[PDB]
């Protein structure tokens, strides 16, 4: 009190300190049963890739994906995540991820980024602006340049507009530049829209074939199917818990609910997106989640002016649990229940009279002894 | 064996009114006892909706069928493009046991029928890649919901017992989800399919459209009454 | 009514704000304090 | 904030708005029990009606307190506590 | 037998309520952070960029804390001028003839 | 915003500012009212000289 | 574009906030000055005081 | 047309007594139709 | 390139012969001169309202 209050010396009077909150202990994690490896060889170590105005794009689901395989290796050139830190990639669970993989030239690996403009980024591959997932490229001079020149690699040069985000264009017409219409047959200011490449091994950096794939993910959409490698544990109840539900992390008290959820029901909210529900993914039952007790205490002296006993009032708190940890107050000293909330250190009287410094509901305390 | 009909048989295009039904459950999560305000595709109140008593629908962006359904001589559904083994196509169908669900290239014919006594009118089944088993979809009302978004097909459905004679009946049942497909396709137009006998069908259809709701949840959760909010200014 | 904000007429119009104060003027003058 | 070390940690930059908000509540509420406490308290002392009650043909029996009721109150307060919710 | 007599007390219950409610829900905004949950995005950022984050959310909030009080301190005052009127009412109209 | 879909987007995620803003103002009008309504209006006739 | 917005669109709501609260304040100043004569012309027109 | 706006649904009539939906300007409403 | 909305309207007011457009406060822009005919007209806001 005299710390909050900045003074030497107190009034008598009732004064507002802090707050109390029960402090969790141990903590549950729980995920699904469903347990194989994640075929990330197979899109990784894919010996043909197909070019770049037709990316080959794959979805995968229902796997148990490692991530730290990944970031082990050093044979990325380039590994670049937007809306997740990369080293948190073993910690979360999501569903239906993305993988595409094409080739591109060396310097072009830049277009490859949201809210980018150049050749690939609005004529071949246009990403999203709030595009989360990652990106990989890696160097394929070693294979995918041959001596005799790499034409199997076309891109898109030409094209009436730029491209939607995740948009994929194969269809190959004569481009019109000027105004005189081609009428289907080439001419003045018709050129071919598709464009080989010039790979070489005599070529330097910048125009060796770099391999690129990208990773996109979903943010909560559905039951998620694709995991992280963590060690599940068993659950508890009645006790303030760190609780990790399949992605959901959070504190409090787990009761067994009765609210009847519906086949297609996963969780519930009231107001305010309060998650108080929940169905565990292997049990496949409904517990509701309430937040383990808090509140604020305050004090009561009679002045330091003239002693230095004091009580203290933990508001709105049931007295049954109450061990800031000031065991002393806690032991044997006289303990008393009432409608504001739990009093300790005063003793309570069946006189009535006129009083000193209220504290609610019609109680109130005062110095005789307090 | 494919064939062209010669009867020409012509349903009549009759219009009716869609009353207050095509409700259906938004989202995945819980709540009792509560006023909800949401903006997604829905079916307009009091809109009119086709009657039909097998012309090739729009698909638009979502679709909402009916059928007050004796026997259950309608069976399936198709979806795509231009319905030939040029473009990708979705085929539903339901029979005695489990449904069955397929992505591919077929060669459709104009005359499709299930050919009581699977091989209706699709002889050219090329490559493709999403096939499906589960239990079966099916005076019973059924009323389904269809929608394509982000490369997912959304099917809704309800079953209820109809009683009355012709045409909707007023009243109000919420919508359950059925199932999801992680598909992406360019669904434009749809088609029907009827188990025709060889040894005249009544079916309702309309579209949605994007607009605001609010839904009343009851004390176990069930959406039990809705209210239009782009619509005469007392609902607003 | 320039660049989002209106302005709402009152009310009471002026001449009912005249009638009422006619009306308690002649009452004043006629009656007393009984009126009231 | 809400059980966050690094929120706290950020929050503790801005200075000392917490403290005023804090205050200011607590002046409100102390406001309104002062505020009540002398709209009601105007007497001394507990004066308690005689038993007989004959005051001149007068009929005071639906705003005096009703002692059959747990809550000692007098019928028309009872009228008044179930009307607002 | 006749109901909204009562409008008075009613309405600063509805008030009250009503700011109340309408504070609780302001939690669940964007503020044009990525999410509005504190623990989803400490989840899964690099915390040079989380510190972002609990910038924008902690502008936006105690923007909306300063607006409550605000107005809670006006409902205040014009309740002690009401209650100031209702005590000398008391004393005058009750304790003796005016 | 003056007419602008960006920006009224960009404002939906700020909350519900406006609702309450728009309420203060009504009941400072209701209030206005109510006032020259409890200052004028003292007598239930209209007399007449 | 959404930058440039986001600086327009906090520095007109802060103004708008600060002309609702001056407003408040003026009508509870209104509001007192109109009981007060309210208060005179029932007790100075009405009677003999 | 009133100097508020304009009214659309109420039937105008020329008779005139107390009032309990104000409008303006004098101008008020009440359900009898409207 | 000065875009905006409302509608046009023939203005009478007198412009010097420098003169482009005109405001009266806070940036309103309630006058302009066509580059081709060489007319003064006056711009005000078409109707809105609760
Ligand atoms: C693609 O194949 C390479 C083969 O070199 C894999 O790299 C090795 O993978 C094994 C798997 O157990 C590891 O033990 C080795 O340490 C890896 N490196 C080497 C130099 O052998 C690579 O993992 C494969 N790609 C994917 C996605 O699995
Ligand atoms: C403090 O907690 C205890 C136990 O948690 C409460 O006692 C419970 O009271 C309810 C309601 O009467 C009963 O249904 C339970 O059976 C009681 N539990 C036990 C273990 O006795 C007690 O009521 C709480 N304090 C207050 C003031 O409510
Ligand atoms: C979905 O398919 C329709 C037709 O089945 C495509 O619409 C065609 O688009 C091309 C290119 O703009 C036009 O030349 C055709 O005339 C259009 N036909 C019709 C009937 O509209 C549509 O582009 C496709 N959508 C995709 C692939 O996203
Ligand atoms: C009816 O639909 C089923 C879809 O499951 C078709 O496939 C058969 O399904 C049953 C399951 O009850 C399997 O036992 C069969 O092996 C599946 N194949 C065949 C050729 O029967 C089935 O063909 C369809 N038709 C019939 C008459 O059942
Ligand atoms: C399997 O799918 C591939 C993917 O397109 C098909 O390949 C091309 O299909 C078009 C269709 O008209 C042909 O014109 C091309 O000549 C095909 N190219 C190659 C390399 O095959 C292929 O046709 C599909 N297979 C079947 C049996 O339909
Ligand atoms: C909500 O759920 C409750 C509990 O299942 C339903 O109440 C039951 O209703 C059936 C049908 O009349 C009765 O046989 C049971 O005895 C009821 N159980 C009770 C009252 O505990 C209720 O009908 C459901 N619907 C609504 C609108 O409440
Ligand atoms: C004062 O009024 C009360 C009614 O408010 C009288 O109480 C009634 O007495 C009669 C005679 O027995 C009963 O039939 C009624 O039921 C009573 N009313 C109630 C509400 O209990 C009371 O008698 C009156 N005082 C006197 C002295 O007669
Ligand atoms: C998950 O696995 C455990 C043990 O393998 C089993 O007891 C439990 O029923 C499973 N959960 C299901 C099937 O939902
Ligand atoms: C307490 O205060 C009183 C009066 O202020 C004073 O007489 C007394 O000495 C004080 N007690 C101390 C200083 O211990
Ligand atoms: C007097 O107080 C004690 C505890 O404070 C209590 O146990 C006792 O019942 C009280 N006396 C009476 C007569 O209630
Ligand atoms: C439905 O269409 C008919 C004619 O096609 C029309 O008369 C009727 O008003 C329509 N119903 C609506 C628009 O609700
Ligand atoms: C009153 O208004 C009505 C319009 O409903 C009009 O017909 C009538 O001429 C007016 N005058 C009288 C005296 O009724
Ligand atoms: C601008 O050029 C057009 C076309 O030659 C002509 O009609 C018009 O008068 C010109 N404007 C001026 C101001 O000379």
């Amino acid at each position: 009190t005299k710390c909050t209050l900045k003074s030497f010396t107190v009034e008598k009077g009732i004064y507002q300190t802090s707050n109390f909150r029960v402090q969790p202990t141990e903590s549950i994690v729980r995920f699904p049963n469903i347990t194989n490896l994640c075929p990330f060889g197979e899109v990784f170590n894919a010996t043909r890739f197909a070019s770049v105005y037709a990316w080959n794009r794959k979805r995968i689901s229902n796997c148990v994906a490692d991530y730290s395989v990944l970031y082990n290796s050093a044979s990325f050139s380039t590994f670049k995540c937007y809306g997740v830190s990369p080293t948190k990639l073993n910690d979360l669970c999501f569903t239906n991820v993305y993988a595409d993989s094409f080739v591109i030239r060396g310097d072009e690996v830049r277009q490859i980024a949201p809210g980018q403009t150049g050749k690939i980024a609005d004529y071949n591959y246009k990403l999203p602006d709030d595009f989360t997932g990652c990106v990989i490229a890696w160097n394929s001079n070693n294979l995918d340049s041959k001596v005799g020149g790499n034409y199997n690699y076309r891109y898109r040069l030409f094209r009436k507009s730029n491209l939607k985000p995740f948009e994929r264009d194969i269809s190959t017409e004569i481009y019109q530049a000027g105004s005189k219409p081609c009428n289907g047959v080439e001419g003045f200011n018709c050129y071919f829209p598709l464009q080989s490449y010039g790979f070489q091994p005599t070529n330097g950096v910048g125009y060796q074939p770099y391999r690129v794939v990208v990773l996109s993910f979903e943010l909560l959409h559905a039951p998620a199917t694709v995991c992280g490698p963590k060690k599940s544990t068993n659950l508890v109840k009645n006790k303030c818990v760190n609780f990790n539900f399949n992605g959901l992390t959070g504190t409090g008290v787990l009761t067994e609910s009765n609210k009847k959820f519906l086949p297609f029901q996963q969780f519930g909210r009231d107001i305010a997106d309060t998650t108080d529900a929940v169905r565990d993914p292997q049990t496949l039952e409904i517990l509701d989640i309430t937040p383990c007790s808090f509140g604020g205490v305050s004090v009561i002296t009679p002045g330091t002016n003239t002693s230095n006993q004091v009580a203290v009032l933990y508001q709105g708190v049931n007295c049954t649990e109450v061990p800031p940890t000031w065991r002393v107050y806690s032991t044997g000293s006289n303990v008393f229940q009432t409608r504001a909330g739990c009093l300790i250190g005063a003793e309570h009287v069946n006189n009535s009279y006129e009083c000193d410094i209220p504290i609610g509901a019609g109680i109130c305390a005062s110095y005789q002894s307090i | 064996q494919c064939v062209n009909l010669r009867t020409r048989t012509q349903l009549p295009p009759a219009y009716t009114n869609s009353f207050t039904r095509g409700v259906y459950y938004p989202d995945k999560v819980f709540r009792s006892s509560v006023l909800h305000s949401t903006q997604d595709l829905f079916l307009p109140f009091f809109s009119n909706v086709t009657w039909f008593h097998n012309p090739v629908l729009p698909f638009n962006d979502g679709v909402y069928f009916a059928s007050t359904e004796k026997s259950n001589i309608i069976r399936g559904w198709i979806f795509g493009t231009t319905l030939d083994s040029k473009t990708q196509s979705l085929l539903i169908v339901n029979n005695a046991t489990n449904v069955v669900i397929k992505v591919c290239e077929f060669q459709f014919c104009n005359d499709p029928f299930l050919d009581v006594y699977e091989s209706g009118v699709y002889s050219s089944a090329n490559n493709c890649t999403f096939e499906y088993v589960s239990q079966p979809f099916l005076k019973n009302l059924r009323e389904f919901v269809f929608k394509n978004i982000d490369g997912y097909f959304k099917i809704y459905s309800k079953h209820t017992p109809i009683n009355l004679v012709r045409d909707l009946p007023q009243g109000f049942s919420a919508l359950e989800p059925l199932v999801d497909l992680p598909i992406g396709i360019n669904i434009t137009r749809f088609q029907t399919l009827l188990a025709l006998h060889r040894s005249a069908a009544a079916y309702y259809v309309g579209y949605l459209q994007p607009r605001t709701f609010l839904l009343k949840y009851n004390e176990n959760g069930t959406i039990t009454d809705a209210v239009d909010c782009a619509l005469d200014p007392l609902s607003e | 009514k320039f660049n989002g904000l209106t302005v709402l007429p009152p009310l009471l119009t002026d001449e009912m704000i005249a009638q009422y104060t006619s009306a308690l003027l002649a009452g004043t003058i006629t009656s007393g304090w009984t009126f009231g | 904030c809400g059980d966050s070390t690094e929120c706290s940690n950020l929050l503790l930059q801005y200075g000392s708005f917490c403290t005023q908000l804090n205050r200011a509540l607590t002046g409100i509420a102390v406001e309104q029990d002062k505020n009540t406490q002398e709209v009601f308290a105007q007497v001394k002392q507990i004066y308690k009606t005689p038993p007989i009650k004959d005051f001149g043909g007068f009929n005071f029996s639906q705003i005096l307190p009703d002692p059959s009721k747990p809550s000692k109150r007098s019928f028309i307060e009872d009228l008044l506590f179930n009307k607002v919710t | 037998s006749t109901a909204s007599a009562l409008g008075k007390l009613q309405n600063v219950v509805n008030q009250n309520a009503q700011a109340l409610n309408t504070l609780v829900k302001q939690l669940s905004s964007n503020f044009g952070a990525i999410s509005s949950v504190l623990n989803d995005i400490l989840s899964r950022l690099d915390p040079p960029e989380a510190e972002v984050q609990i910038d924008r959310l902690i502008t936006g909030r105690l923007q909306s804390l300063q607006t409550y009080v605000t107005q809670q301190l006006i409902r205040a005052a014009e309740i002690r001028a009401s209650a100031n009127l209702a005590a000398t009412k008391m004393s005058e109209c009750v304790l003796g003839q005016s």
